[PDB]
């Protein structure tokens, strides 16, 4: 909708930033350490050669 | 929250274009680990 | 027709902040929920085993 | 009776709302929780095919 | 409560639509469950 | 007696009300939950068709 | 009185409260019918 | 005695009837318990037969 | 508790028949019980 | 002595009422549990027959 | 208490002709139980 | 002889609040601790045993 | 305590008056019970 | 609330569309989730 | 000293009377308790006869 | 603790008085356990 | 030296009294906890005879 | 004073709180006495 | 070109104070994680072992 | 404003942080072209 | 050095001969405890003989 | 930039001067335990020789 | 503390005293220890 | 520096010696425990002769 | 000024602040050193 | 030359009393991490066994 | 703390006394139980 | 901000370097004891 900058008067802006800041880096946190403990692990999975050894 | 309304066009404006190029740099992240690792 | 008025009942600003708490905490539930079933994409070695 | 519609002077409308969607989706979730766990389950019973596989 | 008689009458009618209306999708939902899975 | 009426001189209707949905609700729960765990299973009795098999 | 109520609200209130409590006494028998004529209990 | 209707000039009767109706109802439950982990069970007795099976 | 002399007899009287069909349900339902599985 | 009656000049008899009421179904409860347990029990004694068989 | 002394004969009287009610009622019940299962 | 000063010194209604609840606990504890001991007349099969 | 000295006469020959009824009952209820199962 | 007639009618408006914009986001992405692995 | 009957200018006598009764009742529990675990029990020593038998 | 001394000298009588018929209470009760049970 | 009378002018004698009178007896307690569990107890040493034979 | 005891109260407190430690002391004596002639330990 | 308005809406001192902690906290998490792998560089007996 | 900054602050800020921000990821940059050229993990 | 008699000036005497007496009663008490589990027992050594035998 | 010793205007020095030493101090310690528990342990390595033994 | 200076040297003097009659009283105490079990 | 009496001018006497006089007793008590744990032990090591024995 | 310090003590703070913590780079650096002499780890 | 006027920020007296309760932490930390290595000096057997 | 120059020296001067008495006795005592048992 | 003077700064700052320095003096001496005894490294 054209009308749709009127959001800002109802949200706060400040709260609004720092929400959305918080709640992306737990994001990416999270997502992160779900990705970890699949089969498309790039750390632990021996690629380009095994250091440990 | 007291702003006014050509404040509230301005703020609009400015958050509408650095979510665009926040989504952007995703997109480009996205398309380099799914040429690296594809999981689908 | 007269449905406008539900306004003059509920704050906006709460219908709001719980609509968007609510709607981020379900995508998280379902997406766990659906994750441990056999519909996992992540370990479900396709298209190729990687750890391997 | 016919006056039912008296029950608003006694019962404040927007608990009343404000309760009624919430034990709704209380007891949506409750629900499909009971559901999924007896051999109703449409998740894992490997229909139309398993994928795990 | 404070509301006076009109608005009681108001909320009541519309209160009963919307019901009906959750009712009414509750029972198609269920219907087609039915057809999907009968458990009775 | 037919002065029965008078219980709402001493009970407030509202509180009443609302103890009555609460208690209903609850002990709804509690005989589903109760009657679920005995052989009148309706739902893990595998009638008419066992559907994970 | 203590809850505040007339003598008449008290009347009406009593009428109504009687109304919908049958009402939902003649549902809950309703059911439990059905649920005799499925899996009987007893 | 006959004059046994001045009770109601120490206890406060709403109370009475609030405590009278909460101790039924929790004495009606508790019995119930009782009697339902004992051999006359009426649900999980296999009476007129049985379900499960 | 306040409650005039009148209102005590008019409370007493309406708390008596009460109680005594109370106990008569439970009479019944008792019974009921008793031919359908005795435990004595 | 004949002078007894005074008891009700040093005892309040509202709460005298309350804690003997109180305090006579505590121990209604407590001796039938603790006799539930004996060999006296009168449920779970299979007379006059076995109704789980 | 706040009571006077009237007050505290009647409400003697009347607490002692419940408690001999209450215990005839205690004496039966036993009565009853001895006769069907004997424990002494 | 003048032993009956005592309630001068000790609140009468506490007293026998004191002694009401201190005997009834009493009575308890020691029924509690013959039942445990050969004493027992519940559990000890006389006149009859009626679980059988 | 703000008892007077006839109050404290009087509690004190009722309080001795209901204590050796006490110890009487007692007295026979244990002459009972030695009588059943002896103990010492 | 303290919300006009207006200004209910103009939040219902955009509180509306954007609703629907949101459920044509989610029946899409569903349909690709059923085309990709279908589970009923 | 003969002038002993002054402790009570320093000790008030009722907190005495009510710490000597609960100390001596206390006193009188735990000496039964810890007589009872020894040898010299009373109660579960089959004398005169053996009553569970 | 506000006391006089004629109180005191009076106190300390009646607690002299009972403290001694308690003791011979206790070796009387004493001297019966010991002719029962030895211990030493 | 002779003037130690003055003891009292610095500690308070109804608290001195209290606390002899308290630690005199928990120090008994203490005492015959440990002396009973060495061998010179003096209750389950079967002597004059065992009882609970 | 601390206390607020004068000085011939002190030494009033101090003559009966000597005489009675010593009879308590000569007490345990003599209770010791006959516990070494029932049980010695050392 | 007017973002320098970002700072009439945030505190600049706690914004700094904000970005230090996280960035340190950061630090040390990705170091112990990646401590746990095989990219590990103290426990490898690279270039040689010391304990033996 | 809320924060209280007038508009020269605020831009002087602006920069300052920028450049403070650019630096730091300077350096991160080559911290991980090091780590790179040790320990390949790609 | 000949003017220590000022310590107490700083120090308050009534606090100091409290904890002094506490002390030295806590001291006396864990030093008999630590004796008491060595080989250094009196108790329980049998000497001059054995009592429970 | 030339201008950073402006940041003094926003940043107080002594709350700044306390947290860096606070926090090297505990960055030291945590460094030092980190290393000791792999094996470039410096204490128990037996080098230059083993002195238990 | 408040105490002037002849009563800081009086309580030094006692003190002292008393300190040195509670070391006596030890020693004595040990040497009777050691000449019972020696513990060095 | 010659200057060093000054020290008092910052720190409170009392305070100062309260605290060295508990910190000496702590830090005697935990090194007598830790003397005691390892092999000097001066109690039980038979030395001079073995009690208990 | 949040702090309540001019422009001149801010611009001598920052100076032995700079200066302090070159030297405590320093010392770092020459520790780091000597123990890569002793035990290297990479 | 001008670093006298660290003591017009922090104040001497804390600061005191800090360095004193550090240091003694860290000596008893160090003496109980070294006591536990192989360079214990207690229960090494050296000059010689007294437990023996 | 309050305290003047002269009663600062004062206590310097009994302080450094008796901190080298302590440590005067703290150092025999140690030469006795080296005396005893070496542990270096 | 504490409280003291410009002069009070520079005779604490004298005495507090001396006295670090006694004290790193005699930590340096211990270890050396230390080292002579059971060297570590
Ligand atoms: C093989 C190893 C060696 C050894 C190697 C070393 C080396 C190397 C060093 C020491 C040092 C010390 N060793 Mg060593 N040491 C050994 C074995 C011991 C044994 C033992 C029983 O085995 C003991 C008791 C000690 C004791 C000591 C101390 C004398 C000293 C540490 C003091 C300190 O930390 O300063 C504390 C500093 C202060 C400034 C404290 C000031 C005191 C204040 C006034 C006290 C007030 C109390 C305060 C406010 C706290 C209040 C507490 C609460 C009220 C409870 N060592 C063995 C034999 N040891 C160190 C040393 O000598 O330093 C000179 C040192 O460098
Ligand atoms: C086989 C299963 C599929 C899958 C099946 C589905 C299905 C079906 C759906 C999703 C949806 C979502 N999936 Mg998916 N999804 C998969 C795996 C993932 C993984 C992962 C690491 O594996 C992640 C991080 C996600 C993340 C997401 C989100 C983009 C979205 C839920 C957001 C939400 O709750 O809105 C709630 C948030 C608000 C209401 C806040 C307001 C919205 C804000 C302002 C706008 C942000 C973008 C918005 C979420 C639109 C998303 C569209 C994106 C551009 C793709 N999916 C796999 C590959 N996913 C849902 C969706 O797409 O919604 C449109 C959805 O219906
Ligand atoms: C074999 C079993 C079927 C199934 C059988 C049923 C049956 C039967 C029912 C549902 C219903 C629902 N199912 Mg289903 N459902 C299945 C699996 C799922 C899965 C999943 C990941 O597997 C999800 C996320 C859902 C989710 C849903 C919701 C859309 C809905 C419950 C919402 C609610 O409680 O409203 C409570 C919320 C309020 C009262 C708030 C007020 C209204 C708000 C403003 C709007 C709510 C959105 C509305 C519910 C959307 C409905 C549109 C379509 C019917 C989808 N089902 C499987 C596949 N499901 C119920 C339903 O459809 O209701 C209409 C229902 O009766
Ligand atoms: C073999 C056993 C049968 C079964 C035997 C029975 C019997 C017998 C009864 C029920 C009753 C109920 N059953 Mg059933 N029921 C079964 C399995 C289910 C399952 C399930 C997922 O398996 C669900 C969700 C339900 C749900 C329900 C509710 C509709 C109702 C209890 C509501 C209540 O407590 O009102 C309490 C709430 C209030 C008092 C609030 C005031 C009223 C509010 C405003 C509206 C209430 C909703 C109303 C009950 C809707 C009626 C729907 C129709 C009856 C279908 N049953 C199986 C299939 N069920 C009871 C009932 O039907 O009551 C009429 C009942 O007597
Ligand atoms: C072999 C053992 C017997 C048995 C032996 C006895 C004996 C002996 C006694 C009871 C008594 C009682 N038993 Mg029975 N009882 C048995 C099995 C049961 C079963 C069951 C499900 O098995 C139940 C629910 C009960 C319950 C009862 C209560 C009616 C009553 C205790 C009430 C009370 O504590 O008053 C305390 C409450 C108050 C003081 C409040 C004041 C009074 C209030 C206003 C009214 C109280 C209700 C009144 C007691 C009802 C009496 C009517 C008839 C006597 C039944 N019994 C079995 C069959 N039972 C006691 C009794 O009958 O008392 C008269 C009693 O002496
Ligand atoms: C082999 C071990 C001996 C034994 C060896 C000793 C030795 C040795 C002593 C005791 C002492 C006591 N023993 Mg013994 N004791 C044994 C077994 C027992 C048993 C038991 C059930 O087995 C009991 C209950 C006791 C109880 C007692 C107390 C009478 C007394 C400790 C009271 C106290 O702490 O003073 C604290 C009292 C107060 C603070 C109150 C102040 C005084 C009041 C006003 C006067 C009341 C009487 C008072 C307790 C004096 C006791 C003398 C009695 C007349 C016997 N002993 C066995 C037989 N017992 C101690 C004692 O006799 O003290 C004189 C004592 O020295
Ligand atoms: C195989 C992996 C490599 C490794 C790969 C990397 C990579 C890649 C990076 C680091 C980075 C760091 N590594 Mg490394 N690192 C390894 C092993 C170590 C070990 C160790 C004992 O093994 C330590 C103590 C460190 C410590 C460090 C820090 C210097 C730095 C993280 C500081 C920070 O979070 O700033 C956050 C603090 C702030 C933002 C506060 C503001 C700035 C303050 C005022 C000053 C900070 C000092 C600055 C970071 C020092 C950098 C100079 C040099 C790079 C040393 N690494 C192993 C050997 N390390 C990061 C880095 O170098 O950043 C430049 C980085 O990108
Ligand atoms: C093999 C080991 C020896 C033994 C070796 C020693 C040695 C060595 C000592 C003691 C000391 C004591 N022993 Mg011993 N002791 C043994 C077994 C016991 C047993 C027991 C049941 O076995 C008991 C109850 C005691 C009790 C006692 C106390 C009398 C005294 C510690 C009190 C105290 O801490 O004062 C602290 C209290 C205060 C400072 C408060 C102020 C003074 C108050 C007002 C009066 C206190 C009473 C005073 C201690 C009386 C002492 C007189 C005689 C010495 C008995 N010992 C065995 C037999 N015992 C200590 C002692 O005799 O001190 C003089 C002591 O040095
Ligand atoms: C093989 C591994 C090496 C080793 C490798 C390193 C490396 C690499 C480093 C250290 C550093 C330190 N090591 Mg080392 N270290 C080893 C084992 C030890 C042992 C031990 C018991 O084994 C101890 C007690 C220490 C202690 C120390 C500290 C002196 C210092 C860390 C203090 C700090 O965090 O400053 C933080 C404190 C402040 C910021 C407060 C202000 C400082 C005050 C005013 C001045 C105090 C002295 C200061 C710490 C400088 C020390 C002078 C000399 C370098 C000793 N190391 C072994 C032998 N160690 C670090 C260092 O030397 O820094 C200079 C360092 O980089
Ligand atoms: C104000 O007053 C006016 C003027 C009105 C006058 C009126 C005065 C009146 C009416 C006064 C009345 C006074 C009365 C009735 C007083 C009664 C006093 C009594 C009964 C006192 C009894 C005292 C008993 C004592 C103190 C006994 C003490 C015993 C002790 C401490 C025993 C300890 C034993 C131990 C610790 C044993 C341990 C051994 C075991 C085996 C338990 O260890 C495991
Ligand atoms: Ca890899
Ligand atoms: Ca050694």
């Amino acid at each position: 909708n054209a009308n749709l900058y009127k959001i800002w008067l109802i949200l706060d802006p400040r709260r609004v930033l720092v929400s959305i800041v918080a709640f992306q880096i737990v994001l990416g946190l999270l997502i992160h350490m779900i990705v970890l403990s699949t089969d498309l692990n790039w750390l632990d999975d021996n690629i380009p050669v095994s250091y440990q050894a | 929250t007291g702003l006014t309304d050509d404040e509230a066009k301005e703020f609009h404006a400015i958050f509408m274009q650095s979510m665009y190029a926040w989504f952007g740099l995703v997109v480009i992240a996205h398309l380099l680990a799914w040429l690296y690792r594809p999981w689908l």
